[PDB]
């Protein structure tokens, strides 16, 4: 498809960026993670963020890959600084939600048709 | 090569000689407003909302019935049009007194959305209106005559279509009422169906009186199972609730019809319901327990029985996707000797290739057909609309009639031919004419009933008659293909219960004794406890509580037709989907998810889980329940006309008889019909 | 320039959560309320979604729910730029198809007949 | 089960009703045929809506007004 | 068993699935002439690849195929479930 | 007449703080078993 | 006609069909088409390649002035197969007249910031970032303007349904304030507004 893209030309330099920042994040979790004085395994927040980054996997495109950097990128700007309060940090880790059966019969005595 | 070429507003377009403006100007994308034309009934010049103005004359014409001529310049829009559309619509509201907070069209009505857009501003009257006085019709159909735009457009349609003539005009000058001049109430099928045609509010539905105006509701279309032709409607969501439904005007299964049963049988629907399951217990003792407890108690004791011991027997309106979750659950114990609760007589066919099995030629074959013989039947209260579109077309061009036994009152001029089986037999030679008069026939067709078919020769008549129609059509026998010989059913769901591959008729469990059923079928009196032998334990599965919510073991719930997307069937075998409205109420559940969880809480564990998981699986067992109303090419009963002729079987000697006579059985029937609290009003008005 | 021409069959991730797979959206005609003969309600192949349940609140009986789509109308204007919609953001769909009437046949004046059938009185 | 919330709170409810109030009024006459009902005084109550009593003995109240009006 | 069920599938056109079409010419009202017990089953259209179908042993599913043939081959392609 | 006599207030807990209900008739009519016999 | 409707007047129509001939004379590289809103104002279709060249004309000249940038604004459409819509809009302070320019564009194609030609597109663009999705790249900043930190949506799109994917409430098990997915006390009800018979004649669409 013929529009200029907007950072990568062909899924190398792209795939060079993701490992890139990558790193931003993972030399910086525990920083904020005594800055906010949250308190939580800094473990943790080395698998959050090797959780996310294996999530949208399947992405066969430039563009694509790009579009979703200028969010990744950005972030590192909030959380890096403090314009978050605590609460839209932990909002990550559900803590309160009650779980979703997602197996066959426990649905089947809970809930009408999902 | 036969077109006029005529300019509307400036535009050239090309039209069939003999099309009148109205339909020319409709194929620009303009409406002339309307009050007494309309498509499916005739056309009279009474209202005078379409005056267009033609081009170069001084005279003004009426766009309705007039046909158009070497290029006119048909001027929709200009100074003179706009000079009558607004004087006529301030006549006919010179009387129409000042409802609209509460005439229950408040919010469609037609003088109403004209008089915003086209005509008139204020009013200069300024003192006046008369006010006649209503009546009564029936239960159904509430009147109140002050209104009346008097389009004749209630009056035109009685003559017509549904062939009783009652309605009429009384009177002269400014008064002329319209309601029957004695008191003889007015009461048919299809004419419940009237109150769509009134364009304002004279003519309003009685259950729905008051209750919600059509800003709020929620169209979503579904289909109604409760007969053959099965139909097109769409329902209507005030709350969560239904409220009321319509037809949705498909072009050959309701033209813009549909029939009354379906419609006033929504009321049925919450009123006798069963909410959630119910344990069994040893006494008369009948409770409620919690979702898992009852699902065990059915689960091990099918670890018991094997074989042909536990049959279940499914004849109702349930759907064709719990049809297989039955069908392959009870099959992978291997014990089958399963059947519905209809009964269709086989011989050597009935299942393979079903060309027998279904009704061939569809509806819209009627149009163009030219003899017709019904047997056996009384087709106006079983498939109402097969009925009358024989009406219409028995008008509008000429077609020919015979019936076999019990003559009936129909609304057209039929004869009776004779009253008994012994009559069909001599009709293959030349005795108790026609004679020649099916042979001489350009498109011969012949129609067999379910009713009649039931019998206990019944073998015989469906190879007597296939006889008759292979006599025919070995000869040329049509032009032609133009297949003959076909069926029509009365019950809701049996050609998507049976080509399935289900065995029709309930026999191979009256010949033994097995222990554990699963009824579905459900309501019919036809297997009872009695017959049953010892307590060994049937297990109701359905939404009501008719017949068969007492004579059970342990009961299981569902939902009905309007809370589930299923599949059914009519009899020309297309595919039409009901579409989810309401969400079942307590804690019924889909049939063919409490299946699954039958499954996997017993032994075998069926292979899916969503429901493309289930039509994959439909579509392994039949091909042709995916493909959405269609109707494909098949004859193939040449092969079963000659392999159907195996068994000698004779007749018996009886004069056939229909179950339904005059009307009162017509209402109360299959299941939301017994149910329901208004066919309870209109049956005792019938008696009396 | 870097005009890099490439086909990679369009589709977007993430912004919905789970109700991109769960569901199945329709495409359909709407069908005319029958109450009234206006036609100019039809012409636009909208879509609407799945319906799920409507429950009581048990204090009034406003009946509250979730599935916080449930109500969306977009409107479209024709199939070929129909079903662009449901691909490019990634979900299930179903199609419906557009009718119109026969042609018709329809002729006044033949109302009043010598051998014919079709005669009518008290029109 | 619903019926613990309004406990000790006691539970206003309408004291007249209407469900029937209209009965006692003594249904008027006329000796004519067709009426003006514009109810309650003039340019307040329900739009002028005329009504005819020709039966026997029944009239009509038009609806909106719901006192009882005969000949 | 078995077996139990026979679903022969085809297509209305496609014409290279004729065989079927000419098998029912063929072997249908003859086939079948004997065994007045099997239930065999025409139904409809697959459109493509007209595999044949059976059913036995609690409910095992085997799908032979058939793709452009003959009268004949399929003739003796069915008493190969069939025998058994 | 149709109007009241005295009086009342816009109490807070009188006790009586009128806390609405619903005003309607039921829904669905669940469906009744059968009784002692089989 | 004349006392309730509204009085047009001529003389602003003839020269704004004037002036607005030759801006599709002198810059056919882009100007993909032109036209005359009934109520004397201009709409210059405009290919996505110029934005920052146009204007730039339009920045300054002795004929057309156009330096006070008044609303950059969107639209999102769908069934148009380029879904967004940009609309420039922009006053001459000396000659008094209003010309607004259209450009379109998709999600995926970037558009080039105006920013070095206005500085008052610097706000204007932040936003749009957030609510349609639209990236301008080149653009000195870009941020997170009118929204919260969590929302993932771009909401004023078509497809974001009215209630967001998740309420908020406050729970006192722990310390924070948490988000829970939206459960309403009312359904929102959807009433039908949308009534027959085409009362417009004269933009009746094409007879098909
Ligand atoms: S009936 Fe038709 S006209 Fe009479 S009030 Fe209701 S809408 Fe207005
Ligand atoms: S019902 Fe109302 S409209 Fe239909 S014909 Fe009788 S009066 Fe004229
Ligand atoms: S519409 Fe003109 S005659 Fe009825
Ligand atoms: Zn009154």
């Amino acid at each position: 498809t013929s529009v200029k893209p907007i950072f990568s030309r062909d899924m190398n330099e792209a795939k060079r960026r993701v490992r890139e920042l990558y790193r931003a994040w993972y030399r910086e979790v525990p920083n904020t993670v005594h800055l906010f004085q949250l308190d939580i395994s800094v473990k943790q927040g080395r698998d959050k963020v090797r959780e996310m980054f294996k999530k949208n996997a399947h992405i066969t495109d430039p563009r694509v890959v790009d579009l979703l950097v200028i969010k990744g990128k950005m972030e590192l700007e909030e959380t890096i600084k403090v314009w978050k309060q605590r609460t839209h940090v932990m909002r990550f880790f559900h803590e309160t939600e009650a779980p979703r059966p997602k197996d066959f019969l426990s649905k089947f005595y809970v809930g009408h048709d999902p | 090569s036969n077109l006029i070429e005529v300019f509307v507003d400036g535009q050239s377009v090309m039209v069939e000689p003999g099309t009148t403006v109205l339909q020319a100007c409709e194929k620009v994308g303009m409406q002339i407003p309307r009050f007494c034309y309309h498509e499916r009934l005739s056309v009279a010049g009474n209202c005078r909302m379409c005056l267009v103005e033609i081009e170069k004359a001084p005279k003004v014409v009426a766009a309705c019935a007039m046909p158009v001529m070497k290029g006119w310049n048909i001027l929709t829009n200009s100074e003179k049009t706009k000079k009558a559309r607004e004087g006529v619509m301030e006549f006919l509201l010179a009387n129409h007194p000042l409802d609209c907070p509460i005439c229950d069209q408040g919010g469609e009505c037609d003088l109403q959305d004209q008089s915003m857009m086209f005509g008139s501003d204020r009013s200069r009257f300024l003192e006046g209106k008369r006010a006649v006085e209503d009546k009564n019709i029936g239960p159904l159909v509430k009147t109140i005559m002050t209104r009346c735009i008097q389009c004749t457009r209630c009056i035109r349609f009685a003559s017509e279509i549904a062939g009783v003539d009652d309605l009429g005009t009384t009177g002269r000058g400014n008064d002329m009422q319209v309601g029957t001049y004695i008191e003889k109430m007015f009461m048919s099928e299809l004419s419940g169906n009237i109150i769509d045609i009134c364009p304002v509010g004279a003519l309003t539905s009685k259950p729905y009186a008051f209750t919600a105006r059509p800003w709020e509701t929620r169209k979503t279309e579904s289909i109604d199972v409760m007969d053959a032709v099965g139909s097109n409607i769409v329902v209507s969501t005030r709350t969560g609730e239904v409220m009321r439904i319509l037809p949705r005007m498909h072009e050959d299964i309701n033209e813009e019809w549909i029939s009354d049963k379906t419609r006033f049988a929504y009321d049925g629907l919450k009123r006798q319901r069963l909410t959630e399951p119910m344990v069994r217990n040893e006494k008369g003792l009948l409770t409620h327990t919690t979702w898992e407890d009852a699902l065990s108690r059915v689960a091990g004791m099918l670890q018991s029985f094997q074989g042909n011991d536990v049959a279940a027997i499914a004849g109702g309106l349930v759907d064709a996707e719990a049809l297989i979750a039955l069908k392959d659950l009870l099959n992978r114990v291997d014990s089958d000797t399963l059947c519905t609760e209809e009964v269709f007589p086989t011989a050597g066919a009935g299942t393979d290739l079903r060309s027998n099995y279904l009704l061939n030629t569809t509806i819209a074959g009627v149009e163009e057909a030219d003899v017709v013989l019904l047997v056996g039947t009384n087709p106006r209260f079983e498939a109402p609309l097969f009925n009358a579109r024989i009406r219409k077309s028995w008008l509008h061009n000429d077609l020919k009639v015979a019936l076999i036994g019990s003559p009936v009152d129909l609304t057209y001029r039929y004869d009776h031919l004779g009253d008994s089986p012994k009559i069909l037999q001599d009709i293959a030679s030349g005795s108790h004419p026609f004679s020649q008069v099916l042979q001489e026939a350009k498109k011969p067709m012949v129609i067999l009933g379910s009713s009649a078919l039931q019998r206990n020769d019944g073998a015989a008549i469906l190879a007597a008659v296939s006889n008759i129609a292979q006599k025919i059509r070995t000869s040329s026998g049509v032009t032609g293909d133009w297949k003959v010989m076909n069926i029509l059913h009365r019950i809701a769901s049996q050609v998507a219960a049976l080509d399935l591959g289900y065995k029709p008729g309930v026999e191979a469990i009256q010949k033994n004794p097995p222990k554990m059923l699963f009824l579905l079928g459900a309501d019919g009196g036809c297997i009872t406890r009695q017959d049953l032998p010892k307590d060994c334990f049937i297990v109701y599965q359905g939404h009501h509580g008719d017949v068969g919510a007492p004579i059970a073991d342990v009961i299981l719930p569902g939902a009905a037709y309007t809370e589930k997307s299923a599949t059914y069937v009519n009899t020309e075998g297309r595919a039409q989907q009901t579409k989810v409205a309401v969400t079942p109420p307590g804690l019924a559940r889909e049939d063919w998810k409490i299946i699954r969880a039958l499954s996997e809480i017993a032994g075998m564990t069926l292979p899916y889980d969503t429901l493309d998981q289930v039509r994959n699986r439909l579509e392994e067992v039949s091909p042709n329940l995916v493909r959405y109303d269609d109707v494909e090419g098949a004859n193939y009963f040449q092969q079963a006309s000659e392999l159907s002729k195996l068994v000698n079987q004779q007749l018996l000697a009886d004069p056939l008889v229909p179950p339904q006579l005059t009307i009162k059985d017509f209402y109360m029937t299959d299941s939301i019909s017994r149910a329901s609290q208004t066919m309870a009003k209109c049956v005792k008005a019938v008696t009396e | 320039i870097t005009v890099d021409e490439k086909l990679d069959i369009t589709t977007i991730t993430g912004v919905p959560e789970e109700h991109i797979k769960t569901r199945k959206a329709r495409i359909f005609v709407p069908a005319r309320n029958n109450m009234q003969s206006g036609v100019n309600n039809t012409k636009k192949w909208k879509m609407e979604f799945d319906t799920r349940e409507r429950w009581e609140n048990p204090l009034m009986g406003w009946a509250s729910t979730a599935d916080p789509l449930s109500n969306l109308v977009l409107t479209f204007s024709t199939k070929e730029d129909a079903v662009a919609f449901a691909e490019k953001n990634g979900w299930s769909y179903d199609v419906e198809e557009r009718k119109v009437p026969k042609p018709k046949s329809k002729s006044y004046g033949a109302n009043f007949s010598w051998n014919k059938r079709t005669r009518v009185s008290t029109k | 089960y619903r019926k613990v919330r309004f406990v000790g709170r006691q539970k206003e409810v309408n004291e007249n009703f209407a469900i029937d109030l209209i009965a006692e009024q003594p249904v008027s006459q006329v000796g004519s045929r067709v009426i003006s009902c514009d109810g309650g005084g003039g340019a307040l109550g329900h739009p002028r809506v005329y009504i005819n009593l020709d039966k026997e003995t029944k009239t009509g109240t038009c609806g909106y007004c719901g006192l009882q009006f005969r000949q | 068993l078995g077996l139990r069920e026979i679903r022969i599938h085809l297509c209305q056109r496609s014409p290279g699935s004729q065989g079927v079409r000419d098998f029912i010419e063929k072997r249908y009202v003859e086939l079948k002439k004997a065994n007045p017990d099997l239930p065999i089953l025409i139904r409809e259209c697959s459109d493509v690849q007209p595999k044949l179908w059976a059913r036995y042993a609690f409910g095992q599913e085997k799908n032979v195929s058939l793709n452009n043939f003959s009268a004949d081959q399929v003739t003796r392609a069915l008493e190969n479930v069939l025998s058994s | 007449k149709f109007i009241w006599t005295n009086h009342k207030f816009n109490l807070s807990g009188t006790p009586q703080q009128y806390v609405p209900y619903s005003t309607t008739r039921k829904k669905i009519q669940e469906w009744v078993p059968p009784s002692t016999p089989y | 006609t004349r006392p309730t409707v509204r009085p047009r007047n001529d003389v602003a129509h003839k020269q704004l069909s004037a002036f607005g001939e030759y801006v599709a004379e002198i810059l056919p590289k882009y100007v993909q088409q032109v036209q005359v809103s009934c109520f004397n104002e201009l709409e210059i279709c405009i290919h996505p390649d110029g934005v920052i060249p146009v204007l730039t004309f339009l920045r300054d000249h002795s004929n057309a002035q156009f330096k006070s940038l008044a609303d950059l604004t969107a639209v999102d459409i769908p069934t148009r197969q380029n879904r967004f819509e940009i609309v420039y809009n922009l006053l001459s302070l000396r000659f008094n007249s209003r010309i607004r320019v259209k450009t379109y564009t998709d999600e995926l194609t970037p558009i080039e910031s105006s920013v070095p030609v206005y500085k008052a597109a610097n706000w204007y663009e932040r936003e749009i970032w957030d609510m349609f999705g639209v990236f301008f790249a080149n653009h000195p900043d870009l941020r997170r303007i009118l929204t919260d930190y969590g929302f993932e949506g771009h909401p004023f799109r078509k497809d974001f349904p009215l209630s967001g994917y998740v309420e908020l409430r406050y729970d006192d098990e722990v310390k924070r304030v948490v988000a829970e997915p939206v459960e309403l006390a009312q359904e929102f009800r959807k009433f039908d507004l949308n009534s027959p018979w085409e009362a417009f004649p004269a933009y009746r669409q094409p007879p098909e």
